[PDB]
RNA sequence: GGUGAUGGCCUACCAAGGCGACGACGGGUAGCCGGCCUGAGAGGGUGACCGGCCACACUGGGACUGAGAUACGGCCCAGACUCC
RNA sequence: UAAUACGUAGGGUCCGAGCGUUGUCCGGAAUUACUGGGCGUAAAGAGCUCGUAGGUGGUUUGUCGCGUUGUUCGUGAAAACUCACAGCUUAACUGUGGGCGUGCGGGCGAUACGGGCAGACUAGAGUACUGCAGGGGAGACUGGAAUUCCUGGUGUAGCGGUGGAAUGCGCAGAUAUCAGGAGGAACACCGGUGGCGAAGGCGGGUCUCUGGGCAGUAACUGACGCUGAGGAGCGAAAGCGUGGGGAGCGAACAGGAUUAGAUACCCUGGUAGUCCACGCCGUAAACGGUGGGUACUAGGUGUGGGUUUCCUUCCUUGGGAUCCGUGCCGUAGCUA
RNA sequence: AGGAGGUAAAAAUGUUCA
């Protein structure tokens, strides 16, 4: 069955990426809307939407293209997988592409990519990486 | 194979309210008798191993049933056992 | 493979052959001829290739090539065996070195010396 | 009871338990480590010098002495070997 | 026989008091892949299911702070390694100081994520109700065609068979034809890129018993789910056992033919077996050579089952929407 | 465009490096 809607929402995310949608509704998780606040900062999204559905709610992430139909993403990739969660200390972040990507960290400060969190000097849960 | 009367009569006497069906103790009591009815016609037609197959399914589906009425409240699960006549 | 399964059943390397297993982790070994001899090579290659039945020092026989132009052995000769694969001898693995208080150096050598146990000459 | 000390460590009795697929019990191999070599690293291999711990002192067993004993250059016994 | 690969000379090159060889280890080897591989055809999906342990876990509230993370303390011997300095004339080496010591234990914090605990929810899962399709399975009974055999007429000299023949059957009345009877097995047409089943596989009809699925309703329970090591069960055909049966077919076997030979292809026969009952076996190109579950990602076109809806003939397999299937084609993507 | 089925009987092998 289901086992992790953060890679679903990865998934949906790439697959209408590649697509060239316009639009990804999806199912709607605190988790996942942080996670979209995150890539709405960091501007691989153009914005989200949490509306609501027949039985509880949705995400409806409208995505972002170039004039040309450049891809904002080029790239998604879960990491703290169920069967092998990855946990990044402070020290040991990742710098996704050479660092002009951005890994999601999950800590106790909330929801931060690696430059927040080596900023604010904590590491967590290394959920993915959104270049 | 049970028929509606033989279904609401079972769902009486082992449902929590009246219109209960999804209950664990419901679902184990129709298996229950499912499981009776076809294990009898086993005993006669031994060489139904498709309908034995059925048998097993249902088998795997009370005992996934009653994990949960244990895991959830155990004297539901013993009430429920010892008033169908189960071993465990 | 998932995780899980590598944590129950885990990686093992492919195993190592070991390889001159007549030596017993010896460099080299002192060895008997019981039979010197001449073997004919595979298919393309054809020659008369100077060999030895050599019983060493670890307790067992093999086959064993003797380089260079000329040799002087016969059998019941004390000899020093080293590795060195023979391709166009199939059975053999091992080579006899010069120096070996038998095996004198190949006469008239002036390249290649040391790998026939040939002294310079001044 | 015994020990310096806890403890089937030992003993009488009592109960019938305890360990095992998360690999008991067996078989094989091996002294362990800091470290060393390699490798981008992860890792792999190794355990030489040097330094720490362990074990052993012809084999096996045993205690005595003593603060402390595997008591190498100590004791007793048995055994193999060597010698008078 | 015209060797830059052998041997020697020159000459060049790589090192240099060393140079080469062997042995051993690592590397290269992403060649056991955690970092860092794969399994349609390259080696690789168990034959398929059920299900134990285990692994994994939808939405949500609160809490614990176990994992996790931050900080601090102690420890992580010295040597080593590394950084810097200093000293043996330099270097090696040596020393000094720091770092490392990839961790562990205590203390003090954070609570996003995982997890535990206590709950809540219905979108998964399952139940109920209504309907629907279906060679799903088992048992019993039963039907007609056809073959073969028997009996009796008619009927006479060939039939059969092949590439061509011959064995063979017949002339004791065969083949053929008509009638009747016995028995066995399989079920034409329907019947197909069709349906059902987990797979194997399932096709005459009826009855009985029985399993699964799908759609719709959303009444119910409220994550009960997924997978599943081992294990258990099912598991074509052949085969085995016991007992029946035995028409046809038919390994073996026997003749004939072909052939250089033919232990074969072809022909004539023909035993086990195929069939039934109960059981063993437990394999197959058990193949989609593709494990199961879930989500997403262009469409077109057929077809099967069901729900609805719109032109409305208000005829209507006229079309559309949707769920479940099953096929063909074709993007993106993937692929040697 | 619309519409049954067929026949070729058997007939082997290939020292050298290439």
């Amino acid at each position: 069955t289901m086992t992790d809607p953060i890679a679903d929402f990865l998934t949906r995310l790439r697959n209408a990426n590649s697509a060239y949608h316009d639009e990804v509704t999806l199912p709607h998780s605190k988790l996942k809307a942080n996670i979209a606040e995150i890539l709405k900062r960091e501007g691989y999204i153009s914005d989200y939407r949490t509306e609501d559905a027949r039985v509880g709610k949705s995400l409806v992430v409208q995505l972002k293209y170039g004039p040309s139909r450049e891809r904002s993403i080029a790239g998604l990739r879960r990491v703290s997988k169920p069967g092998l969660r990855v946990y990044a200390k402070s020290t040991n972040l990742p710098r996704v592409l050479g660092g002009l990507g951005v890994a999601i960290i999950s800590t106790s400060s909330g929801l931060l990519t690696d430059r927040q969190a080596a900023r604010q000097g904590v590491g967590g849960e290394v959920l993915a990486y959104v270049w | 194979a049970l028929t509606a009367e033989q279904k609401k009569e079972i769902l009486g006497q082992y449902g929590l309210h009246d219109t209960d069906t999804g209950s664990p103790e419901a679902q184990v009591a129709l298996l229950t008798k499912r499981i009776q009815d076809l294990t009898e016609h086993l005993k006669v037609h031994k060489h139904d191993h498709h309908s034995r197959r059925g048998l097993l399914l249902l088998v795997g589906r009370r005992r996934r049933l009653l994990k949960y009425v244990a895991q959830v409240d155990v004297a539901r699960y013993r009430s429920l056992i010892e008033r169908l006549g189960l071993r465990r | 493979p998932t995780i899980q399964q590598l944590v129950r059943k885990g990686r093992r390397d492919k195993i190592a052959k070991v390889k001159t297993a007549a030596l017993k982790g010896s460099p080299q070994r002192r060895g008997v001829c019981t039979r010197v001899y001449t073997t004919t090579p595979k298919k393309p290659n054809s020659a008369l290739r100077k060999v030895a039945r050599v019983k060493l020092t670890s307790q067992v026989e093999v086959t064993a090539y003797i380089p260079g132009e000329g040799h002087n052995l016969q059998e019941h000769s004390m000899v020093l065996v080293r590795g060195g694969r023979v391709k166009d001898l199939p059975g053999v693995r091992y080579k006899i070195i010069r120096g070996s208080l038998d095996t004198q150096g190949v006469k008239n050598r002036k390249q290649a010396r040391s790998r026939y146990g040939a002294k310079k000459e001044k």
